[PDB]
């Protein structure tokens, strides 16, 4: 998960990175 | 992403800023 991962929260741009496919 | 969370109009305006191109991210439109 990247998104429900840390939607109510702030994690990290590392997870987002992945949304460059 | 780095201050700001991820949640609803959010995580798309995310997507833009990582790369930048149209079809090239989540684009729920």
């Amino acid at each position: 998960g990247i998104v429900e991962q840390c939607c109510t929260s702030i994690c990290s741009l590392y997870q987002l990175e992945n949304y460059c496919n | 992403f780095v201050n700001q969370h991820l949640c609803g109009s959010h995580l798309v305006e995310a997507l833009e800023l990582v790369c930048g191109e149209r079809g090239g991210f989540y684009t729920p439109k």
